[PDB]
């Protein structure tokens, strides 16, 4: 199978500075017919794939012209002249050349701006919740750039990772930062076991970890 | 305008099979090709194959081969995908595209395939215990366990606080649903008036509310 | 320095009572998180200080519910609304906004009881020590209250207060009173220079000074 | 639950140096602060500085700059305060505590700074002039003077007499200890009934008995 790999994997823009993605693949996707047959589309969340340029440089109807494409062979681009608020999604390369046609992993773009630490707010498990024999707690780190985070539970000083569930939210389109959830679950009596409970984030913001704690009784 | 409608999301049990309709308006159905793709985890795309409508012959991903059958209604310009023998790696967006003109994309339609029957959510609020900052803002939540199918729809005071709300995508945990809201209030509004996550589960004919109370 | 002033210095109680303890800062404890992190610990005699409040108003965990604290810019108040045999001790409050942290100099909690008159006893050196060619003039002044005492020595009628050293107990745990022991010190010559030797002390039960007297030869 | 446990006690020379150590659990050690604290003479509470464990940065007040060194280590979840260059003002109960959910504190380290050798002290039995107004209660004393170090321990006839009881706490005067005690009985038992006070310092094994007799002197 023909192989399409993308790079960069995600890229942080300036609203109207010039950006180019590329993509290439592990062999030729020159066709029999004197064409090449590579395609480039654009998804934006909860949305449908949306084609932009197709056999390498054609512009598909409707297209702005500040998209513009080119390559050959196996090394291939795509450039953005002034890249605007539609523009942020992510994109796609495909080639149509080769049975099975195939597609490149994706390189997103977002919105680059200051560094933010997180806030971070800790939640014991609700009177509610301990009534049906079980104990969720729950972390919101909110609010921070870049999205690279790592989050740590610590109960008693030692690390749980089992029962971690985390979430987290697409870059915010009011103040471009990002958001995490990050929720504990045990048993009720695995709850009453323990008295310290931590949330530890470990971020570019903060030489040190960003902690929130409580213990079980107060 | 070119059009390619698919059909609605399908719910479906283990073993058993699904129909994705993909309907065409706008241009001559007969003539072009039909391509339908799968994508899993809202991320990576796959091509699963495709179908010429005039003489039925279809052009598979191998990785499909027995997976998908592809056919077609001539009479009311429709593709049909049939996914056979389903298991949980089934479970994706699919969408149909044709190669007119260039390419137009189908809507997607939603395939969840499980054994987890309806299930009404558990609201619990949250707000902060022993110690949580005696200064300007305050951040409460909401959070939504133990639920099924998607989707659930979560407000914060019938929709009234809709500034510095955060609503987390739903994970899947023991085959059910969890998700988790936080709303940022000025300490000023929050205990002195009242504030609550509202909770509806269409599926399961659910609307709950659950007021944030102190300690 | 963020001056920390503590008032009153002591406050006798009755068990039962309600209280308020007062901390003023010379300057403003506003901290760049926009909080106040003042707080409250309590220090009973021979322990370890423990907190009871922080940031102002924070009860801190497995504080009972009778401790309550308010305050903000530069006056504070610790609020205690129904006092228990546990709550004697010393109160110190504590600014922790601006380098270099410090603290108040401390309130202390005492048992209020009826005032009692001190029992004063005076004692000329020990014929052993004046062996050695020194000589120690004590003046005991037991069981008394309120604590507010003075004490004077006088030699020949005049005031002497050089070479006296003072030691007090804590309030009694049985009674409630205090006990004070004075020790004037000189050399054996020097003793022996004189002739009256005066230990007076002034307090709320008497009207006038409380007198013990001896002359050496005698 | 959560603890600071500092190290013993400590008797050093002037010009040597120190390490108290404080030792955590029940919580991550490298997410939070420890902080240093001297308390004088049972009363002033003076904030030394603190450290960061897993940056190893320090804020000091300034008074204790080069007269404290704070460290870490990671390993053993534990924090040091070294003592420099000590001279008779350092001398002070030493405490540690941490910034989580509040603060907790250490149970304290107390450092006693002196260049005295270990002296026995010298008790004198202390007796009203002839009389003291003559009858009801009498109160009797005994001085202990010039030792080191602390403690000594004082009763009266054995501990028999227990009530009435006033022992005071020792002073420091040329670099030794002198505290005093004082006994109250009826008039009645006194001179009649002999009355003794006993003293005893273990750290030169000193046991020495004086009973009160009347006469000043
Ligand atoms: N040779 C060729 C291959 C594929 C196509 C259509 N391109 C598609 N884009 C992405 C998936 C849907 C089909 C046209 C010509
Ligand atoms: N900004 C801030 C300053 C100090 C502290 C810890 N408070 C302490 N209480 C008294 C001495 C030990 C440390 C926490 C936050």
């Amino acid at each position: 199978d023909v192989l399409m790999t993308q790079t960069p994997l995600s890229l942080p823009v300036s609203l109207g500075d010039q950006v180019s993605i590329s993509c290439r693949s592990s062999q030729s996707i020159f066709h029999s017919d004197g064409k090449t047959y590579l395609e480039w589309h654009l998804q934006k969340p909860g949305q449908s794939p949306k084609l932009l340029i197709y056999k390498v440089s054609k512009r598909f109807s409707g297209v702005p012209d500040r998209f513009s494409g080119s390559g050959s062979g196996t090394d291939f681009t795509l450039k953005i002249s002034r890249v605007e608020a539609e523009d942020l999604g992510v994109y796609y390369c495909f080639q149509g050349s080769h049975v099975p046609y195939t597609f490149g992993g994706g390189t997103k773009l977002e919105i680059k701006r200051a560094d933010a630490a997180p806030t971070v707010s800790i939640f014991p498990p609700s009177s509610e919740q301990l009534t049906s024999g079980g104990a969720s707690v729950v972390c919101f780190l909110n609010n921070f750039y870049p999205k690279d985070i790592n989050v740590k539970w610590k109960i008693d000083g030692s690390e749980r990772q089992n029962g971690v569930l985390n979430s987290w939210t697409d870059q915010d389109s009011k103040d471009s930062t990002y958001s995490m959830s990050s929720t504990l679950t045990l048993t009720k009596d695995e709850y009453e076991r323990h008295n310290s409970y931590t949330c530890e984030a470990t971020h570019k913001t903060s030489t040190s970890p960003i902690v929130k704690s409580f213990n079980r009784n107060a | 305008e070119i059009q390619l409608q698919q059909s609605g999301p399908e719910l479906v049990k283990p073993g058993a099979s699904v129909k994705v309709s993909c309907k065409a308006s706008g241009y001559s159905f007969i003539d072009y090709n039909i391509h339908w793709v799968k994508q899993s985890h809202g991320k990576s795309l796959e091509w699963i194959g495709y179908i010429v409508p005039y003489s039925g012959g279809t052009t598979f991903n191998q990785k499909f081969k027995g997976k998908a059958t592809l056919t077609v209604d001539k009479s009311s310009s429709t593709a049909f995908m049939h996914l056979n023998s389903l298991t949980f790696e089934d479970s994706a967006v699919y969408y149909c595209a044709n190669d007119y003109d260039g390419v137009y994309w189908g809507q997607g339609t939603t395939l969840t395939v499980s054994s987890a029957k309806t299930t009404p959510p558990s609201v619990y609020p949250l707000a902060p215990g022993s110690a949580a900052q005696t200064n300007s803002m305050v951040t409460l939540g909401c959070l939504v366990k133990g639920y099924f199918p998607e989707p659930v729809t979560v407000t914060w005071n019938s929709g009234s606080l809709s500034s510095g709300v955060h609503t987390f995508p739903a994970v899947l945990q023991s085959d059910l649903y969890t998700l988790s809201s936080s709303v940022t209030v000025p300490s000023s509004t929050w205990p002195s008036e009242t504030v609550t996550c509202n909770v509806a589960h269409p599926a399961s004919s659910t609307k709950v509310d659950k007021k944030i109370v102190p300690r």
